[PDB]
């Protein structure tokens, strides 16, 4: 019955402004202080700000003090977070969190919202490059060979990677993306196959990046190397 | 303001183990500490409040103890549903979280299979050279990957990515990607990936010669 309902993925430019919200129900909203807690990609939980039940007192982490404003509407049970002067390092999931107890002090959270990803970046939508990672003597360990596709320079996430339109799945590894210094993402998807049948089996990686309506089919062929 | 430190940062446990996670505060917080559990793609879940008060619906398996600057979350006998990250959080002053402790699936040592990929000619036509070194199906996570070009140790021109533990075999896979410009890639001959892992009797080096590859 206690629900905290949040917004969705949003893109903003560094220096930009964004207002994130959380609609609450199933409890006396005005009695509870509320917080925003963020999580940067692959990082731990970071408390951002809090606001008392009535809104007379607001608290902020030093990292956001003069840039973020917490507020609430106790008429329509809504929590807000105005984020001005945004920076790349504010890229994170933002969760609304209701205090466990009605007390004035001791902010710890019994219910959480599903989170809202806020991405701060001066990058434009771009489809990936798809290069083959060719099997060879140097990517062969006895009876097994490795091959793959390097899915590079794309923005924003996600990108999906299938092999042989879904027919190939055992031994597949699509690595998590890494953000490059350029502000574009890159990942590689690899697969282990029998090296004995490299000259006979065909391997195609099917790369799809919905933001830029990109759907690439790249045949991965062997190279002598040695 | 109040720094919370968790030890260990990663806890390799097997099902049925008695698991202990400690939280150390920079100053006394009396007993105003909470513990949360978080799995990937999910919001945290409150387990314990006021250092030892177990949240409703939380299994009896989980228990909390401590006060002042030392607190401990204990799981009596680990279950499959307990592999996750656990965070401590103080609320004596403005709230702060600890860094988190990942409870991960312990399995037996598995040496990595090392593979190396030269840059394709198509990428070289675009002006960039990406050299990919794959360490496949290994355990534990700890591994050292060094890039050498004409026996010159490289630093800061490669970034790595690791998969989450495999559903079937609980192993990890890792990719190390060295990136250069094509102009710079063409100035060197030998490209080597040296892998140091506790499952390998000695370091494995996968290398190629630019020209032959
Ligand atoms: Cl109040
Ligand atoms: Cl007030
Ligand atoms: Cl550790
Ligand atoms: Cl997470
Ligand atoms: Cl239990
Ligand atoms: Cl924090």
């Amino acid at each position: 019955q206690v629900q905290l309902v949040q917004s969705g993925v949003t893109l903003v430019q560094p220096g930009g402004s964004l207002r994130v919200s959380c609609a609450a129900s199933g409890f006396t909203f005005s009695s509870y202080a509320m917080s925003w807690v963020r999580q940067a990609p692959g990082k731990g939980l970071e408390w951002v700000s809090a606001i008392s039940g009535l809104g007379g007192s607001t608290y902020y982490a030093d990292s956001v003090k003069g840039r973020f404003t917490i507020s609430r509407d106790n008429s329509k049970n809504t929590l807000y977070l105005q984020m001005n002067s945004l920076r790349a390092e504010d890229t994170a999931v933002y969760y609304c969190a209701k205090d466990h107890r009605v007390w004035a002090a001791g902010y710890h959270f019994d219910y959480w919202g599903q989170g809202a990803l806020v991405t701060v970046s001066s990058a434009s939508t771009k489809g990936p490059s798809v290069f083959p990672l060719a099997p060879s003597s140097k990517s062969t360990s006895g009876g097994t060979a490795a091959l793959g596709c390097l899915v590079k320079d794309y923005f924003p996430e996600p990108v999906t990677v299938s092999w042989n339109s879904g027919a190939l799945t055992s031994g597949v590894h699509t690595f998590p993306a890494v953000l490059q210094s350029s502000g574009l993402y890159s990942l590689s998807s690899v697969v282990t196959v029998p090296s004995s049948s490299l000259g006979t089996q065909t391997y195609i990686c099917n790369v799809n990046h919905k933001p830029s309506n990109t759907k690439v089919d790249k045949k991965v062929e062997p190279k002598s190397c040695d | 303001d109040i720094v919370l430190t968790q030890s260990p940062s990663t806890l390799s446990a097997s099902v049925g183990d008695r698991v202990t996670i400690t939280c150390r505060a920079s100053q006394s917080i009396s007993s105003w500490l909470a513990w949360y559990q978080q799995k990937p793609g999910e919001a945290p879940k409150l387990l314990i409040s006021d250092a030892s008060s177990l949240e409703s619906g939380v299994p009896s398996r989980f228990s909390g103890s401590g006060s002042g600057t030392e607190f401990t979350l204990t799981i009596s006998s680990l279950q499959p549903d307990d592999f996750a990250t656990y965070y401590c959080q103080q609320y004596y002053s403005s709230p702060i979280f600890g860094g988190g402790t990942k409870v991960e699936i312990k399995r037996t040592v598995a040496a990595p299979s090392v593979f190396i990929f030269p840059p394709s000619d198509e990428q070289l036509k675009s002006g960039t050279a990406s050299v990919v070194c794959l360490l496949n199906n290994f355990y534990p996570r700890e591994a050292k990957v060094q890039w050498k070009v004409d026996n010159a140790l490289q630093s800061g021109n490669s970034q790595e990515s690791v998969t989450e533990q495999d559903s079937k075999d609980s192993t990890y896979s890792l990719s190390s990607t060295l990136t250069l410009s094509k102009a710079d890639y063409e100035k060197h001959k030998v490209y080597a990936c040296e892998v140091t892992h506790q499952g390998l009797r000695s370091p494995v080096t996968k290398s190629f010669n630019r020209g032959e590859c």
